[PDB]
């Protein structure tokens, strides 16, 4: 068995047996600047790069993973040749990291576009809650309506409408919107058309967030309860159970297989497990109310009128760091692979370094990357992603920035 | 259960059924083919133990030193992991020779495995061109 | 008006 030298040239040696799947297996999990590497080794090893589409298929195992990749090749074209002479390939490797380079530097500074949406009507002057999409815009108005917008001329697709109070609350979902109002109630809207499928009676006050996804909803209130329904179906719909803890407010709710984490005006953020609906901990600290959450595997990160954004652990509860630079409320708020974005009360989005931030060795002044500033009123809600947000805000206007 | 593999050799070791079971390859002569003894014509006695003592067994801990050992018995490990088909064997053993290529420079790469350089200049010049 | 959709403390 153990009797051959450091003699095999193994991707070299494989072709020559029948298995080139095999050397094309193994170069796979090369690197760029390393695939660039076998390529020069020698000429058969260069052919196995060359017949296996080794860039191709490197350049089709960064979509099928890192969230950037995936998105260069839905927007402009060249995802078009995925899933062809291989050069093409390993020639356009550069541009994509270039690419990657300039959105993330501009993108530190100064991408902007903004795309002001302005809506209207009577009453309001305020679009609280937005959802958003490739291709539309699911928008809470306070006129009591929910508005959405065609995502690349910006018109207007449908008004809907059947709720007493603003809509407070919002989640899109591929078969229903639902919304949660300063009526009271959570509603179930198709979102093809515009047609209200279930409404939930139940709270007793501001139905001020929900969080959504899967077989169950997780709704709260200015009643100072959560309420967690399994859902069978639109049609359906069940009270699991309501949770009762909060001393004000609860102004929002989040959710992930393991934990429910909910916020409110009483300074505390509570842990609750996803299954048994039990307290588990509370992640005390904020001075003031909190006024938003985000939670992810780990993560909880949370807005006050303390002024501070907050970043915990989930599990022992801890404080990882404190955000300081908002010089207001901090409304809204979103994490993501490498950022986090704020908005506040005098209409200023704040953009984040979450990887800096979750390491201690990163001084506080240097954590907030460039500033963004075009809102007249108050920034109710964002929601983004690798290369753009969109901001709701008081002075009624979506702001898309790129 | 308890059927007995037979190697290249003649030698007969003797396993577990599921033992084996994950070899697909050692599952069909079975599942499918009713075969006595299971004859492995392209598995050597002295492999078939090694990947015997591999199968029984289940970024490696214990799998970082079951493989430190030679290219020549390495690579005919990824031989016989690919003839028995056992994913996972494949896939670490293959992972290995990734992760002694990993990390810089064509030389380097040579050095390890043998292997002279082929290109002319004018070859070698219009590889280090599309860089 | 402070939101319709957040409220501090107490009552």
């Amino acid at each position: 068995s153990p009797a051959i030298m450091l003699q095999r040239d193994f991707i070299t040696a494989l072709p020559a047996r029948g298995l080139d799947h095999i050397a094309e297996n193994i170069l796979s999990y090369l690197d760029a600047k390393s695939l660039c590497a076998a390529e020069l080794v020698c000429k058969e090893w260069y052919r196995v790069t060359s017949d296996g589409m080794l860039w191709k298929k490197l350049i089709e195992r960064m979509v099928r993973t890192d969230s950037l990749w995936r998105g260069l090749a839905e927007r402009r074209g060249w995802g078009q040749y995925l899933f062809p002479p291989n050069s093409f390939y390993r020639a356009l490797y550069p541009k994509i990291i270039q690419d990657i380079e300039t959105i993330e530097s501009n993108w530190r500074c100064g991408r902007h576009s903004l795309q002001r949406i302005h809506c209207r009507s009577e009453t309001s002057k305020g679009v609280y809650c937005l959802q958003y999409d490739d291709q539309k815009i699911v928008s809470g108005l306070r006129d009591n309506t929910i508005k959405i917008w065609d995502k690349n001329t910006l018109e207007c697709k449908r008004i809907l409408t059947g709720h007493t109070g603003s809509v407070l609350c919002l989640q899109y979902d591929e078969r229903v919107i639902i919304t949660g109002s300063s009526d009271s109630t959570v509603r179930v809207w198709d979102v093809n058309t515009g047609e209200m499928l279930n409404t939930l009676i139940h709270h007793c006050e501001a139905v001020l967030h929900l969080r959504f996804n899967n077989g169950m909803m997780v709704t709260c209130s200015k009643d100072r309860s959560i309420a967690v329904w399994d859902m069978a179906s639109p049609t359906d719909i069940t009270l699991r159970r309501v949770l009762v803890g909060h001393r004000a407010a609860v102004n929002v709710v989040d959710f992930d297989d393991k934990y429910i984490v909910s916020a409110s005006g009483d300074r505390t953020i509570k842990v609750w497990n996803t299954s048994t609906c039990e307290f588990v901990r509370t992640l005390n600290g904020h001075k003031r109310g909190i006024a938003c959450l985000q939670y992810r595997d780990r993560l909880v990160v949370s807005g006050s009128s303390d002024n501070t954004i907050r970043l915990w652990d989930i599990e022992c509860g801890a404080c990882l760091r404190v955000l300081e630079g908002h010089e207001e409320l901090v409304r809204c708020i979103r994490f993501d692979n490498k950022r986090i974005v704020s908005g506040a009360y005098d209409g200023k989005i704040k953009v984040w370094d979450l990887v800096a931030a979750l390491d201690p060795r990163a001084p506080a002044g240097t954590l907030c990357l460039r500033t963004l500033v075009e809102h007249s009123g108050r920034v109710f809600r964002l929601q983004f992603d690798e290369f753009q947000i969109v901001s709701s805000s008081h002075d009624d206007t979506i702001l898309i920035w790129d | 259960p308890s059927i007995k593999l037979q190697s290249s050799d003649g030698e007969i070791f003797e396993v577990d059924v599921e033992i084996a079971k994950q070899s697909v390859t050692i599952k069909t002569m079975l599942e499918d083919l009713g075969m006595d003894p299971v004859p492995l014509p392209n598995v050597n006695a002295a492999i078939l133990k090694k990947v015997i003592q591999w199968c029984t067994h289940h970024i490696p801990v214990w799998d970082q030193e079951f493989l430190k050992v030679d290219q020549g018995t390495l690579f005919e490990l990824i031989l016989a992991a690919n003839y028995l088909d056992i994913k996972g064997l494949l896939d670490v053993t293959c992972k290995t020779v990734a992760n002694m290529i990993k990390g810089k420079t064509p030389e380097e790469i040579r050095k390890t495995f043998n292997i002279k350089n082929d290109f002319t200049e004018e070859e070698e010049a219009q590889v280090r061109k599309e860089n | 008006y402070l939101d319709s959709g957040i409220h501090s403390g107490a009552t």
